[PDB]
C-alpha cells in the first residue's frame, strides 16, 4: 500500500507501507491540523485523531 | 565590480540572475545577525560580526525552522508556501535585487513575510524580487526573522525570553539596510518597508514601535495589521503559552530559567510538534507564539497608541482581498472541503461561526448568526458557506485593518486604500474559494509576466500597475504619478473613505470598504461583549 | 313582518336600506347595556333593562366621547375616521344587517372597531356592512364599547373604575348575539369575531380571556395582536396614568373613591383634554388608556398565556398591511409630512428610531439604529424615510403580530396569514406612505363594488375575494372553498410559515413573514435588554 | 382672517378671527396633537405649544 510519510517538519513523501496500515495523525479540534503520516497505527488521545487506513493507496490524504 | 559591494560589515559578491530579457543584480543570503543557536535561542539578536574576505551573496539563504503544512500533500495550492530551502535555526539573512547597472541612489523596497507568526521564508518564488526591482529600477529587500517559539516564545521578565524576539529580527534587518543600502545604489532615505499577513501586522507594529520609527520612510500593509485579533496577545497570555509547551515537553516549570533551559535542550523537531497544543481554545484563524504587548517594543496598548496618535506618522498605502477567510475553513469548520462546493448546513454554520469567533460570549453568537444569516433562506449552502466565509475575513483581517486605517489617519500624512478582487485565471484553489488570502503577492511581485506561468494579457497589466503604484508610492508618497496619465486613485480620507479595486477592469473608485459589517465588529459588538 | 324581530330584550324593528342593486334588512342601533352615564361613568356595563314595545333600530347610534384628530383640518384620509355620529356617553350600542328574505340559520360576522383604545366608532362608512352582510349573505353586527378613560380608567382594587371595562362592554355585546341572534336568522354557533387595529387586539383578548371564549366560534385579526406594545398595561402603569389625570383636573387623590368620584364630577369635555397628559414618555404609536393585565379578564401575562396555551383554541384567520408605521411618523417624528415626500436625514432618522421604540436602551437603540441603516448611504433620504417607516410598522404592529401567530399556531386549529400590499387606486394620502395602517377595511367592506367611489375592475375583484376568503373563512374556518376555483391559500405552519399576498395580481403564496426583522424584535433585541 | 376653529371634542370650522391672531395649540413632545385652533394666543408651558399666526388665511394649519 502506497502511503504518505512525513513530520511536522517534512515534506509528504509516498513510501510504500507493506500489508501494514497508514495512518494520518491530527490535532483532533479545529484547527484539525495533520502532524504526521506513515505506517502504522499509533494510540491517541483527546487531542490526536490518528486516522488508519489499509486502502486504497493515498488513503491517509 | 558591480557584483561587489563593501558593506559595513563586509565585502559581499553576487550574481546576474536574469530577469526576463535582461538581467539584475542579486545579493542572495547577506548575513545581518549572528546565528540565534546555541544558548542565543529565544534571547534578542546580535549583529553578525564582520567577516574577512568575500561573502557569497549568490545562492539563497537558509529557511527558519517551522512547521510544513501537508494539508494537501503535493498540492502546489499548499506547497508552495512551505519553506522550500533548508530549515535551520541559523536563518537570519536577507536577498537584495540591484538594477543593473547599479543606480545611484534609488528608492527601497523592504519585504516582510507572512505565516501568522509561526511560519515564513523570504526565498519563495513568489516572493521573487527580481521583476519588481528590475521593472521600476528599484533596489529590493526582502528579509528574514524567527517565527514560532524560536521567535516568539514570550516570558516577559526573563532576559533570556523576552519575546518580541521576531521583531527585533527584522528590525536588525531594517538598521543593516539603513546603514548598508546606500553602497548597493539605494536611499537609505527612501526604504519603504511592505508585508502580507503577519508581515503587514510587523509593518504595522513597526508603525508603533518607537525604536522602528527611524529605520523606514514610508510603508504598506496587505491584508495584515497590527490590531488584528490573532497578531498579539498579553504577557500573560504568552507567558501561559510558554509554560504550556513546557509541560508538553515534560520541563521543569519551577521558574522561567529551570523553563528556558530546557526547552533550549531540545531538537527544534521536538518544539515544532507540541506547538500547537499552544492553541488554548478551539478555532480557526487564531495562531501559537504571537507578539506580546511588552510595554517596552509596544509602549502601551496598540489601541491606545491609535488614539492618542503615538505613532510613526507616514503615509500608508494598505488594503484587503475580497475573500480571507476562504482558505482558513479548511481545517476543521464543518462542511467545508476543498474537493466540494462546500455548501454549509444551517448547523454546521452555527458550528463554524462559533469557531471564527471564539472570544464571543452566547449573545455575541446570537449577534454574530443574525448578522451573517439570510433568514429567509437560512439553509442554503451557498449563502450559509459564503457568510461564513465572511465572518472569517471581516472579524480576522477585513474590519481590523479599516479599524486601524481609521485611527492612524487622523494622524498620517496621507493614506491609500485597495480592494484585490481578481481572481488569478491559473488558479489551483477551489473556485468558492474567491479571492484567496495571500493571492496578490504574485502580482506585487510581477509573476504574471513570465509568459511561462501561464496568466493572461489583461493580467500582466494588472501587475503593471500594481507594481507601478507600489513603486510609484515608495518613491512619491502618492501611488499617483504626476501630470502623466488619467486615472486616479484617490487618497483616502476620514470623510469620504474613498479607495479603489484592483482587478482587470477599469479603475473603479468605491467608498466605505464593508463598513455595515465592520460597524458590527467595530464598533456594535465590542459594545455589547462589554454591556453584558 | 322582516323588519320584525323580537329580541329577549324586547322586540325591535328596522328598515330596508338600500345595497347596490338589491336592499337589505338592518337594525341600527339595538341597545345592549344601560347607558353607562351617571355613576355608570368607569365602572362595568349593565345589561339594557328590557323594553315596553317596538324599538326603533332603523337610524344609527351615538358614537362614544373621543378625541377629535383635526391635525388635517379636512382632509378627508383623516375627518373619515372622527366620529361621523353625535358623541354621547350613552353610546353602547350595536348594528345589524340580515340578509333579505331573513335566513334560517347563517354565518354571524362581529365587527370590533379599532381606534387605539382612544377613539372608534361602529358607525364609519368604511365599517358599513350592508355589503358584505348581502354580497356573502350572512348576518353581519359590528358593536360599540367605551374608549379612553370612560371605558379604560382603570385603578385595579376598586369597584367603580376596574379596568377592562372597554372590553366588558364588547362582551356584553358578544353575549346579547349570542342569545338574540338566532332570531335575526344568525347562527349563534358560527360567529366570528374580526377587528381592526385596537379591536384586532380585542379579538386576541377575547381569545385569551376565559369568560369570553364561549361566546364566538372563530376569529380574525387585523393589523393588531394581543401582545402588541401598545395594546396593554400593568395594574401599576394604568393606575399612575389614573392619578396622572386626576391631577391633571385638580382631584383630591388621598384614596381611589376620592380620585373616581371627582373624575366623575368633571364634564366629558374636561376628561378629553388633558387626556394626552397621561403619555408618560415622548413617542410614536403608543396611547393612553389601555386594558391592563387585571390578573382577572387577563388570568396571567399574555406572554404566559401564550406559552403555556391558556387560550381558545379554534382557528383564526390574521394578517398586516405593507406599510403600518406610516400614519403614525405624522405626529411629531422629524422631517416627516404628509405634504412632502418626507426624506430624512441621517440626524432626524436617529431622532425618529428614539421615539419608535421608547422603551429600548442605548444599546438597544444602537441596535435599532444598526438593522435598520443602510451605512453605504447613510443620509439617503428614501432609505432613512423607509427604515423608519419599517420600524414603526414591524415593533408595532407586524412582529407582535408574529410572536402572536408562532405562539397560537402551536396550540392553534388552523392558522391562516396575509399580508395586504394593494395600494387604493383612490387614495388620498401621500405616496410615500405606502399601503396605509386600516387601509383594508374598505376591502373587508366591500365600499369597491360601489360605482360610485371611483375604484377599478380589477379593485371590485380584490374586495370580492377578500369578502369571500373572511365569509367562508367564517362559515366553513377554511378561506379556501373546496372542490371549486383553484387558487389554494395556505394553511400557516409554524413549520413552513407559509402566507399570502393580498393586491390585485395573482394568488402569490410567500413563507416568513418579515423574518429577519422579526427575529431582532422578537428573539434577539429581549434578549439584548435583559442582558443589560 | 379666516382660521380653523375647534377644540378635542369638535371638528374643525373656519370662522373668522377679525384682526386678530389665530393660535394652534399643541402638544409640543411627540405625539404633537393638535388640541385647539381658534382665534387668540393663549400662554402655555413645556407641555403646550400655541402656535400664533396672523396671515394668510387658514394660517392655523
Ligand atoms: C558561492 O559562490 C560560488 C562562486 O561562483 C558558487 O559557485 C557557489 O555555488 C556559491 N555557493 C555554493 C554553496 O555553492
Ligand atoms: C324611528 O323610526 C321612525 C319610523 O319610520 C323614523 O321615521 C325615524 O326617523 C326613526 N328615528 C328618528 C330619531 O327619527
Ligand atoms: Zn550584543
Ligand atoms: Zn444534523
Ligand atoms: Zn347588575
Ligand atoms: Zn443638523
Amino acid at each position: 500500500t502506497m502511503c504518505y510519510s512525513h513530520t511536522t517538519t517534512s515534506r509528504a513523501i509516498l513510501t510504500n507501507c507493506g500489508e501494514n496500515s497508514c495512518y494520518r495523525k491530527s490535532r483532533r479540534h479545529p484547527p484539525k491540523m495533520v502532524l504526521g503520516r506513515g505506517c502504522g497505527c499509533p494510540p491517541g488521545d483527546d487531542n490526536l485523531e490518528v486516522k488508519c487506513c489499509t486502502s486504497p493507496d493515498k488513503c491517509n490524504y | 565590480s558591480e557584483l561587489l559591494v563593501n558593506t559595513k560589515s563586509g565585502k559581499v559578491m553576487g550574481t546576474r540572475v536574469p530577469v526576463l530579457s535582461s538581467h539584475i543584480s542579486a545579493f542572495l543570503g547577506i548575513p545581518f545577525a549572528e546565528p540565534p543557536v546555541g544558548n542565543m535561542r529565544f534571547r534578542r539578536p546580535e549583529p553578525k560580526k564582520p567577516w574577512s574576505g568575500v561573502w557569497n551573496a549568490s545562492t539563497y539563504p537558509n529557511n527558519c525552522q517551522q512547521y510544513v503544512d501537508e494539508q494537501f500533500p503535493g498540492f502546489s495550492g499548499s506547497e508552495m508556501w512551505n519553506p522550500n530551502r533548508e530549515m535551520s535555526e541559523d536563518c537570519l539573512y536577507l536577498n537584495i535585487w540591484v538594477p543593473s547597472p547599479r543606480p545611484k541612489s534609488t528608492t527601497v523596497m523592504v519585504w516582510i513575510y507572512g505565516g501568522g507568526f509561526y511560519s515564513g521564508s523570504s526565498t519563495l518564488d513568489v516572493y521573487n524580487g527580481k521583476y519588481l526591482a528590475y521593472t521600476e529600477e528599484v533596489v529590493l529587500v526582502s528579509l528574514s526573522y524567527r517565527v514560532g517559539a524560536f521567535g516568539f516564545l514570550a516570558l516577559h521578565g526573563s532576559q533570556e525570553a523576552p519575546g518580541n524576539v521576531g521583531l527585533l529580527d527584522q528590525r536588525m534587518a531594517l538598521q543593516w539596510v539603513h546603514d548598508n543600502i546606500q553602497f548597493f545604489g539605494g536611499d537609505p532615505k527612501t526604504v519603504t518597508i511592505f508585508g502580507e499577513s503577519a508581515g503587514g501586522a510587523s509593518v504595522g507594529m513597526h508603525i508603533l514601535s518607537p525604536g522602528s520609527r527611524d529605520l523606514f520612510r514610508r510603508a504598506i500593509l496587505q491584508s495584515g495589521s497590527p490590531n488584528c485579533p490573532w497578531a498579539s496577545v498579553s504577557v500573560a497570555e504568552g507567558r501561559r503559552r510558554a509554560v504550556e509547551l513546557g509541560r508538553n515537553l515534560n520541563c521543569n516549570l519551577n521558574s522561567d530559567e529551570e523553563l528556558i533551559h530546557c526547552l533550549r535542550e531540545k531538537k527544534p523537531q521536538e518544539l515544532i510538534d507540541v506547538e500547537w497544543n499552544v492553541l488554548p481554545f478551539d478555532s480557526i484563524f487564531r495562531f501559537s507564539f504571537v507578539p506580546v504587548i511588552d510595554g517596552e517594543f509596544f509602549p502601551t496598548s496598540l489601541e491606545s497608541m491609535l488614539n492618542s496618535g503615538n505613532f510613526k506618522k507616514t503615509q500608508i498605502l494598505l488594503g484587503v482581498n475580497k475573500d480571507e477567510g476562504s482558505f482558513f475553513l479548511l481545517y476543521g469548520a464543518p462542511g467545508f472541503s476543498k474537493d466540494s462546493e462546500s455548501k454549509i448546513s444551517r448547523e454546521d454554520f452555527m458550528s463554524g461561526v462559533k469557531l471564527s469567533v471564539p472570544h464571543a460570549n452566547d449573545l455575541g453568537l446570537d449577534a454574530v448568526t443574525l448578522q451573517y444569516t439570510d433568514w429567509m433562506d437560512d439553509n442554503n449552502g451557498i449563502k450559509n458557506r459564503d457568510g461564513l466565509d465572511d465572518i472569517v475575513g471581516d472579524h480576522n483581517v477585513i474590519c481590523p485593518l479599516m479599524h486601524f486605517v481609521n485611527k492612524y489617519t487622523k494622524f498620517g500624512n496621507g493614506t491609500y486604500l485597495y480592494f484585490f478582487n481578481h481572481r488569478a485565471s491559473n488558479l489551483v484553489w477551489p473556485e468558492w474559494m474567491g479571492v484567496i488570502h495571500g493571492y496578490e503577492i504574485e502580482f506585487v511581485f510581477g509573476l504574471p509576466l513570465v509568459k511561462e506561468l501561464n496568466y493572461t494579457a489583461e493580467e500582466e497589466a494588472l501587475s503593471r500597475r500594481i507594481m507601478h503604484y507600489w513603486a510609484t508610492f515608495a518613491k512619491t508618497g502618492n501611488p499617483n504619478e504626476p501630470h502623466s496619465q488619467e486615472s486616479k486613485w484617490p487618497l483616502f480620507t476620514t470623510k469620504e473613505q474613498k479607495f479603489i479595486d484592483l482587478n482587470t477592469e477599469p479603475m473603479k473608485v468605491h467608498q466605505r470598504l464593508r463598513v455595515q459589517m465592520c460597524v458590527f465588529w467595530n464598533q456594535f459588538l465590542p459594545k455589547l461583549l462589554n454591556a453584558t
